[PDB]
């Protein structure tokens, strides 16, 4: 599960 | 289209009211208006194209990943099986619609390299959504145009870019987590990383300290 | 229609993930093809019904309340009317749907006590969302039909179920805040919950291990609105 | 702000 940018929410 | 009929500046604020309802394919669907009226996008306007299809595709990636780890779990019926198809579906169509408008409408020559390079980033990030539920040749095609739009904005942002730019900075962790998540490249991944976080270090003194956690939290669950 | 050729079971089970996959739409639509396969719904079937259609009607009606006071906060420019009327017909086809579903297939003579009030008070419900955003004549035939279903509901819970049926005790909530915030009779709408609040109160020795949880919850609610309107 | 059930 690696984040990306943009995050949601 | 169906947004033919309306003025640029109704679909830009009729977009804002959807963000504030919480109508996030409302606001997809006139954003898309937006663009097809042949003008450059605004940075304001930009972010609100960006914010209305990353919580459509969102929602469609998370469900996906629902009903994939179920069908995981268990194999007896092919009912999960034809639902997690159905969602597929509809997050490749609006992947193909956004790359759509990329290809038609937002990637030019032309602009501001800021410009230039978010937009290339956004394909190379549309492209890597369809790898995630993509097999076969197809899959192995996907990664080709993800990995050389990423590459090409990676070109743009360090050749005319400073190394604490949000857009640059975002760009490169995603396209560390697609050389790591998607291409089977670690080494590429990690390098990536690494040299970004220290290029960025070496330049700084907000936006640009959380993407910097981003880049090292992701090293930590690679290395 | 588009659920036509699949199994009532299929329809059930894709109801259930899509839950799961948070896509309300879609359980609503898979509900609505096992409703149009004319068998009776089961208890935990009305709860997949009720439970898809809220969440659709409930997130139309939350955006519906934001650009309606957005219309006011200004009040020219005709988008925000424009996109508010948008929203609002959208969520009129949805309540279309659901009266359309009780009238056509769940609203029946037959079957417990519990299955008719609930079909009723949906009915009311359903009637009311249309209320909250009709005006003229419309509003007038829209404050009546929910009325009139209401009232037939609130007749059978009275005869037919204890008054602390969890379903009998929801419905007197609504229709409470039916006279309150609809029919503009706010001593009917703190009478109806006064009423009901006690009743329940004068039993809740004769109440449901599993009932107890969701009876006390909605008398908790009723407390709550007198709160608000006193 | 009237409280009504099912909530959501």
């Amino acid at each position: 599960r690696s984040c990306t940018w943009p995050l949601p929410r | 289209g169906a947004m033919g009929s309306m003025e640029r500046a109704s679909l830009i604020q009729k977009a804002k009211l959807a963000e504030q309802a919480e109508r996030y394919e409302d606001m997809a669907a006139f954003m898309k208006g937006a663009v097809e009226k042949g003008e450059e996008l605004s940075c304001e306007e930009r972010n609100l194209l960006s914010v209305a299809y990353k919580n459509v595709v969102g929602g469609q990636r998370a469900a996906w990943r629902v009903l994939s780890s179920i069908e995981q779990k268990s194999n007896k019926g092919p009912e999960v099986r034809e639902y997690r198809e159905k969602v597929e579906t509809e997050l490749q169509g609006v992947c193909d619609t956004v790359l759509g408008l990329l290809d038609s409408h937002l990637i030019k020559e032309a602009g501001d390299a800021e410009s230039r390079v978010f937009y290339l980033k956004m394909k190379g990030d549309y492209y890597r959504y369809l790898a995630e539920v993509a097999t076969g040749d197809d899959k192995k095609r996907i990664i080709d145009s993800a990995r050389s739009a990423y590459q090409e904005a990676m070109d743009i942002s360090k050749k005319e870019m400073p190394p604490t730019n949000p857009i640059r900075l975002g760009l490169a962790l995603n396209f560390s987590v697609f050389h790591y998540e998607i291409a089977n490249s670690p080494e590429e991944a990690i390098s990536l990383a690494k040299t970004t976080f220290d290029e960025a270090m070496a330049d700084l003194h907000k936006d640009s300290t959380l993407i910097m956690q981003l880049l090292r939290d992701n090293l930590t669950l690679w290395t």
